[PDB]
């Protein structure tokens, strides 16, 4: 029981799209005290439509600001952002209680594989 | 000092500014949520709190207008003042069997300090001076629309105690929430203010420190608070005319028109008030 | 005094918002649930509670209308005054060995209390009167859908105790319920109640009870609750011309068309009544 | 320890999950009332589904209390539950009474285990 590529389950994909944010984050700006989990976290799984917008925003910033230094990854990043986003059709105003369960094992599962390699 | 003669509902609205209203002490300090949906939420008790200590500052301990409950005062030791005052001494654990007894030392508490006559209190201590039920109660506050929570990271320059490397500045946080909105509820009911001569000043008074409640509380992490709107219903009778329910529904807020963004502003929504019954008075205190 | 003479089936809807309905008294105090499904649990004892405390507060002591004391009353004095009021010696254990003497140390009681006309008491004990059934019952309360308690921080000013430890000098703790939709069911009998005598003018007094019962409730723990429906059913002869499982059958409740994920209000729900056989008459707007 | 860390029973999972959130919070927050156990081992048998996705939040914020101090114990504590949850596919609505005795199990043996030193 593992990360499954093929799940197709809407809180499963937004669970693994926050996932990557995070990595992505994560190699832009080092040193800082408080990740985007420990920022977002729950907001996040409440309201979906409401933060994963915001985000988006900066993810943008950034990937604008990385292209100039020779550095890469974060190519890979933006393709995974751009399949993720692609299998989602859109974004729901907020989830069942039972459904945020589900969005913390796609985090969970997709955050693992990030953490090899 | 006659109880009040009619029942009473009423209505409160206040915002927040890049502020924390309330932290609750088991989450960091951050600003309290309800987890499901993202409506933040505070209690009563820190309203209450408030009302006391306006109340005090107000009033400087004029008599009659103590506050019970001071700041890391003794309750037992008041209890055994109170019995001394109806001239009895307590049980460890009981009222006197004497009724007339307990309910000198009762009326005496009453009598004395107001914030008992308001909101009652649990003296079931040691020196058992008996229960209050209080005539004036309130409900959770929750917010219209969800919030956001925001963390501030800050830096202290001088230095906390030697180390090593103590310049080493440490890193310190604030939690605010950028803007938000809130709704309360409350009650008032004669045949409670009955048993403890809840009079008409007093509600004078409490309507005064509720709506000047936040001026006074200034404070470097609190923010900007205010208070907006203040709707009271007045019955025509001891007993209500109508389900409290329907009342409350006479009162919407929704966004005002052209409010496209996040709100950040009081002016970003529109409120409104129906036609009550015909039993009832809907008056705008403020 | 003359009894009713149909029988009688209803139903009834209310709900709770950031409250305690009912707490479990040995698990701490939290609300009760179904350990299998996690609905939650009112029992009916509490109801019947408020039910007595709507009525005395009504009536206030009005002849034929005494409440039996129930507070903090020893019990067994009524029974032996029913006996000496009676003329009878009182028997502990027994009842008089004099049939219509017998049956009268209880209809003084009937005569008096309308609570024991209403719901009947256990009358065997250590002062002897008999048994009473009571021609009214009520079952359990379950609630539509899952519910998830919460729990909460508190600090405190002051000290109760001697504590010579030496701010914020104590927690506690609250159990809340964010929302919660409830049912209940209730049967009325008349060959019961011919023998007791319970009346039409008691079952409008306990219609009205049921109306209005959570009005006069209010508590700091309790927060907000009200009532929403009841539907009443009445058969055409003293014994049922249907089944009560196919009545009852006929209210379904459902989620509107928002469901949106968690529900927050009355107006995220839908009800509907179905329509009865011949011999039953349906009377909702109640 | 009798642990077994090769089981693979959901509800044994399950309980070793409970066992190891109970201790991250009892470290976060010295001198605290009670447990979690005391507080949520009803609900957490009874609905599954339900609650498990709320304790994950506060997980996250004792976490975050615990990592900024010298005790970096609590990173050790978050490997754990990546490889716990990380054989999870889904959460249970409802479990019968004869798993809610293995739940209890898998939750003993692994509280023995993080007390060993």
């Amino acid at each position: 029981v593992s990360l499954d590529p093929a799940r197709t389950d809407r809180p499963y994909l937004l669970g693994r799209l926050f996932a990557v944010l995070e990595k992505a984050q994560e190699d832009a700006v080092p040193g800082a005290n408080a990740t985007i989990k420990d920022r977002y976290l729950a907001s996040a799984s409440a309201n979906p439509g409401q933060v994963f917008h915001m985000l988006l925003k900066n993810a943008s910033n950034h990937t604008a600001k990385l292209r100039k230094d020779p550095e890469r990854k974060a190519i890979h990043y933006e393709i995974m952002m751009q399949e993720i986003i692609d299998n989602i059709s859109d974004f729901p105003v907020t989830m069942s209680s039972d459904e945020q369960g589900l969005f913390m094992i796609g985090y969970y599962h997709q955050r693992k594989a990030l953490f090899t390699k | 000092m006659t109880a009040i003669a009619n029942r009473y509902e009423f209505v409160l609205l206040f915002d927040v500014e890049n502020g924390n209203p309330n932290g609750d002490p088991d989450a960091g300090n951050m600003p309290r949520i309800d987890p499901e949906t993202g409506h933040g939420l505070v209690t009563d008790v820190c309203l209450k709190r408030k009302i006391r200590n306006h109340v005090a500052l107000t009033k400087e301990g004029a008599e009659r207008f103590n506050i019970y409950i001071q700041e890391k005062a003794i309750l037992n030791e008041t209890h055994e003042r109170a019995y001394t005052a109806c001239d009895l001494k307590p049980e460890p654990k009981k009222l006197p069997k004497k009724v007339e007894d307990a309910k000198r030392v009762t009326d005496w508490m009453c009598t004395n300090f107001y914030d008992i006559r308001t909101f009652g209190a649990v003296m079931t201590t040691e020196v058992n001076c008996g229960q209050v039920r209080g005539p004036v109660q309130m409900a959770f506050a929750r917010s219209v629309e969800p919030v956001v929570p925001q963390e501030v990271s800050i830096t202290r320059m001088a230095v906390t105690t030697k180390a090593e490397a103590e310049d080493n500045r440490t890193m310190g946080r604030k939690h605010i929430v950028p803007y938000g909105l809130y709704v309360a509820h409350g009650f008032i009911s004669a045949p409670l203010a009955e048993k403890t001569g809840f009079s008409d000043e007093d509600l004078t008074l409490f309507w005064d420190a509720l709506v000047n409640m936040f001026e006074h509380d200034r404070s470097a992490a609190r923010g900007l608070m205010s208070s907006r709107k203040l709707i009271v219903f007045k019955h025509q009778n001891r007993l209500g005319n109508a389900p409290a329910h329907k009342l409350f529904d006479l009162v919407k807020v929704s966004r005002a028109e052209g409010s496209s963004g996040p709100a950040r502003s009081f002016a970003d929504y529109a409120v409104t008030v129906g036609q009550a019954p015909e039993g009832v008075e809907v008056k705008e205190m403020l």
